[PDB]
RNA sequence: GAACAGCCUCUAGUUGAUAGAAUAAUGUAGAUAAGGGAAGUCGGCAAAAUAGAUCCGUAACUUCGGGAUAAGGAUUGGCU
RNA sequence: UCUUAAGGUAGCCAAAUGCCUCGUCAUCUAAUUAGUGACGCGCAUGAAUGGAUUAACGAGAUUCCCACUGUCCCUAUCUAC
RNA sequence: CAGUCAAGCGUUCAUAGCGACAUUGCUUUUUGAUUCUUCGAUGUCGGCUCUUCCUAUCAUACCGAAGCAGAAUUCGGUAAGCGUUGGAUUGUUCACCCACUAAUAGGGAACGUGAGCUGGGUUUAGACCGUCGUGAGACAGGUUAGUUUUACCCUACUGAUGAAUGUUACCGCAAUAGUAAUUGAACUUAGUACGAGAGGAACAGUUCAUUCGGAUAAUUGGUUUUUGCGGCUGUCUGAUCAGGCAUUGCCGCGAAGCUACCAUCCGCUGGAUUAUGGCUGAACGCCUCUAAGUCAGAAUCCAUGCUAGAACGCGGUGAUUUC
């Protein structure tokens, strides 16, 4: 996302195209995040912009407290649930897709993470790592 | 009118016609540029693609966010018994190109190479190079004169080599014969090297070395006739499509009133000559010892061959090379390893690679053990073990 | 490198081979292959699956080790 | 089995449809598919999901007759 | 005041009927020429050329939601002919 | 769409950027005008798919000019090499919003493309409404339902054989044809250059990543007629054991093969140039990048590479038929 993105990430297998609804892993009052676009996505005809672990996306709250609903916010994917390959050859996956609301810089609206967070996402976003309990 | 939305074309226009290769063995199209200062040396080698396996190695990339950590990589193991050089041909430069002036063979020719020269070998008189050896079989009868011709002419010198199909576990019995350029010393030095190396084996540990970028030249795996969707990657037509959806919808405009060469059409897929470049040698090993798959960290006595042998291939009791990644062609196929046409640093070609562990588990399923000793230790005693 | 123990079948997992699963409880489950993964996701008990190391230990099988 | 449902069998009848050769592309018919879940498309078109039976529970509205199998949930084998 | 025979009453409406028009406001969405609710100087609604409403019913015509899925991202594989 | 002149606008400072009055053109992506071809039929809108071409260049390469300070920007040159997206609404071309992006540039190819698809709309017959008609009926007014046929011929294209330079075999050459890679981010440079301060760049570097392409199946995931193993229902084989049948009976694993940016690997460096900036140097005793000569220089071109190998283009080499 520019200033807030601390480093680069290796290629993580995409598992969240546009229209995907993931759980909301922070305590901002939102329950799910619906992905409307992915930052840094490429342009291919008919190809859906797909999010991966640690990616920043544009999201809308479909279920949650009304103040977050009916508007677009940045979000960061913290769990993918779609198997991706790390550098050490391990194919790992989570139980569910999950993300956290954040500002365009990268600062979360919430102060804690409910559940585990991927190591790639934690390395990309230090504040997500700071508010995350378990990093895998 | 214009396309409503732009999109890149499907497929590469520099790789057609997508036709079958002229031969099973893929020749080196261009040899590396000649240098006279360097010693005479083979610029290529002929191996047989044994299979694929997995390695573990510490990545040394000074600046990567995940540097000095263990990584898992896929490597290709090719069985490379030492190629027998016999014969040498000369090429004079003409306003028409390199023209072959003469080829001089050696005294004894192997049965496998004569089988290569033959088609119905079993129902034959085996009359091949007999009168050639009669012209030969003396000290200075008529072969030294041809050598002098190649020295006085033939600005390019290419030695002739054949593989050890008998040493390899193939059921072919027919040697593969090719030319390898000598890119060192003068023409006299090249011819002297070829004559001294006449009728004998050259080892790939002498040709190539560890931590080297080379090119694999091979014919890809054949897949027969194929439709456009998998041959070129075009879109699948919608479900409600009359008379077929695995097709290209529009194959041309009204004008020009012809199907154009650039339109994707169904046809042969695979079995194409290909030259892939920048493959890093992860190991050059020999089969005249155990612990071929053993490293300084694993130090477990085991050969490269997985449990039950390489699937569809067998055992690698010869000399072998494990290069990084995949190479064109499938198992049991002859591949030509050529020295790189250029010298690049890139902080990736000079990276010294030290292997930690090589996957030797069975590739014939989800293999759990790497050695029969380890398998027996884990499982204990069985009913069949007395 | 290091080898592992399958969270279901109790088998050394070599690098590259197998898969890893992270439950909602943030518990790591390493599976040697799709067979063990599928059994775990079907929620079959390793102590009742006959070929598992847990089964052998529970049934006192192969005590010669 | 609720059942002249579907499935297997007894009596009776037939074994009739040009054949042979491990089958390439594209088809016709039947099917699976990781993650997402209509982002496809004029449109959820076609497929999928649901489904029997026994219990629990069942809203607005209503012409009080319905809605209603509303919606939702739980069990179902074998043996003694 | 002109004016007809009377000058559209009760109702309803951008309705399958509204040209302008993708009417205006609200809601539904991140975004809606769609949908619903509301407003009517209604080109050109309207009372057995029946008006308005309506439970139940409909292989009728639109909108949204849950579930579900190869419709799609993005295709792959299998069988029979 | 583009020129010419310059009254003016640009805080005094016509043409940095615009520019009235006027005037000169170009363009066949608009709509008119015409009726030349077609009424013993050239299948009619839109979308999907796919290829190529144009440049009047949105982005990317290198530059020139600013009311260019830096950072964004604006004008222009070479330049079509390479890209130009995902969606809500609408049958929609066109639109208008949400976003992403380097950008979301404009067009042609019988208003490209229906024996390629679809049939949402127009565009038969059924039906409803409003207005108009006494009526039958009319309405580029609204609404609903409404058969989309044929390739096996020729050519074109995609692949595949193949007679005939004595035969046969091996190893090659390379004319010609094609060609490919592309874009961004982060760390350092650097809170530096610049700036009153706010703000705030380029790197020769290093790591990744969109987009495209060629392969490959070590691993992971997918597929199951391995009908391989096991389990289950109904029925039949007297019971067991073992099986048959149920369009492959159903379920769980399931090797091998195939396959996925759903997996992995790989995708080269030299010369000549355009714009432009220069050297020497006149025409024109000075000046001048130009007249002669000449230096550097673009994602450009041509080669190095890569694909095919002329089936009427070739070379070398082995053997070449006792009754």
């Amino acid at each position: 996302s520019g200033n807030g993105a601390q480093g680069t990430k290796f290629r993580i297998s995409l598992g969240l195209p546009v229209g995907a609804i993931m759980n909301c892993a922070d305590n901002s009052g939102a329950r799910n995040l619906y992905i409307i676009a992915v930052k840094g996505s490429g342009s291919r005809l008919n190809r859906l912009p797909a999010a991966s672990l640690g990616d920043m996306v544009m999201a809308t709250v479909k279920k949650g407290k009304p103040e977050l609903r009916k508007k677009v916010m940045p979000a960061i994917v913290v769990r993918q649930a779609k198997s991706w390959r790390r550098r050490d050859g391990v194919f790992l996956y989570f139980e569910d897709n999950a993300g956290v609301i954040a500002n365009p810089k990268g600062e979360m609206k919430g102060s804690a993470i409910t559940g585990p967070v991927g190591k790639e996402c934690a390395d990309l976003w230090p504040r997500v790592a700071s508010n995350s309990g378990v990093v895998v | 009118s214009h396309r409503k939305y732009e999109a890149p074309r499907h497929g590469h226009l520099g790789f057609l016609p997508r036709k079958r290769a002229a031969s099973i063995r893929a020749r080196v199209k261009a040899f590396p540029k000649d240098d006279r200062s360097k010693p005479v040396a083979l610029t290529s080698f002929l191996g047989y693609k044994a299979g694929m396996t997995t390695i573990v190695r510490d990545l040394d990339r000074p600046g990567s966010k995940f540097h000095k950590r263990e990584v898992v990589e896929a490597v290709t193991v090719v069985d490379t018994p030492p190629v027998v050089v016999v014969g040498v041909v000369g090429y004079v430069e003409t306003p028409r190109g390199l023209r072959s002036l003469t080829t001089v063979w050696a005294e004894h020719l192997s049965d496998e190479v004569k089988r290569r020269f033959y088609k119905n070998w079993y129902k034959s008189k085996k009359k091949a190079f007999t009168k050639y050896s009669a012209k030969y079989a003396q000290d200075g009868a008529g072969i030294e004169r041809e050598l002098a011709r190649i020295k006085k002419y033939a600005s390019v010198v290419r030695v002739l080599v054949h593989t050890q199909i008998r040493k390899t576990p193939l059921a072919q019995k027919k040697a593969h014969l090719a030319e390898i350029q000598l890119n060192g010393g003068s023409i006299s030095e090249k011819v002297d090297w070829a004559r001294e190396h006449f009728e004998k084996t050259v080892a790939v540990d002498s040709v190539f070395e560890q931590n080297e970028m080379i090119d694999a030249i091979a014919v890809t795996k054949g897949h027969g006739f194929e439709g456009v969707t998998h041959r070129w990657g075009t879109k699948k037509l919608p479900r409600k499509t009359h008379r077929g959806l695995r097709k290209v919808a529009c194959i041309g405009a009204w004008h020009p009133a012809h199907v154009m060469w650039s339109v994707a059409r169904a046809g042969q897929r695979g079995y194409h000559s290909r030259t892939s470049i920048n493959h890093k040698i992860y190991r050059v090993g020999k089969g005249d010892d155990e612990a071929n798959g053993a490293t300084s960290f694993d130090r477990t006595k085991k050969t490269i061959t997985p449990m039950g042998g390489f699937v569809h291939y067998g055992e690698i009791k010869n000399d072998f090379i494990m290069v990084k990644g995949c190479i064109p062609g499938n198992r049991k196929r002859i591949v030509t390893l050529r020295k790189s046409l250029y010298t690049n640093t890139s902080r990736k070609a000079l990276e010294e690679v030290s292997l930690k562990w090589i996957d030797t588990a069975s590739k014939f399923g989800k293999g759990r053990f790497q050695t029969p000793a380890e398998k027996h230790a884990f499982m204990g005693t069985l009913k069949k073990d007395l | 490198m290091k080898v592992e123990i399958d969270s279901f079948s109790g088998a050394k997992i070599y690098p590259g081979r197998g898969t890893l699963f992270v439950r909602g409880d943030s518990k790591i489950f390493r599976f040697q292959n799709s067979k063990s993964a599928s059994l775990f996701k079907q929620r079959k008990n390793p102590r009742r699956i006959a070929w598992t190391v847990l089964f052998r230990k529970h049934h006192k099988k192969g005590i010669t080790e």
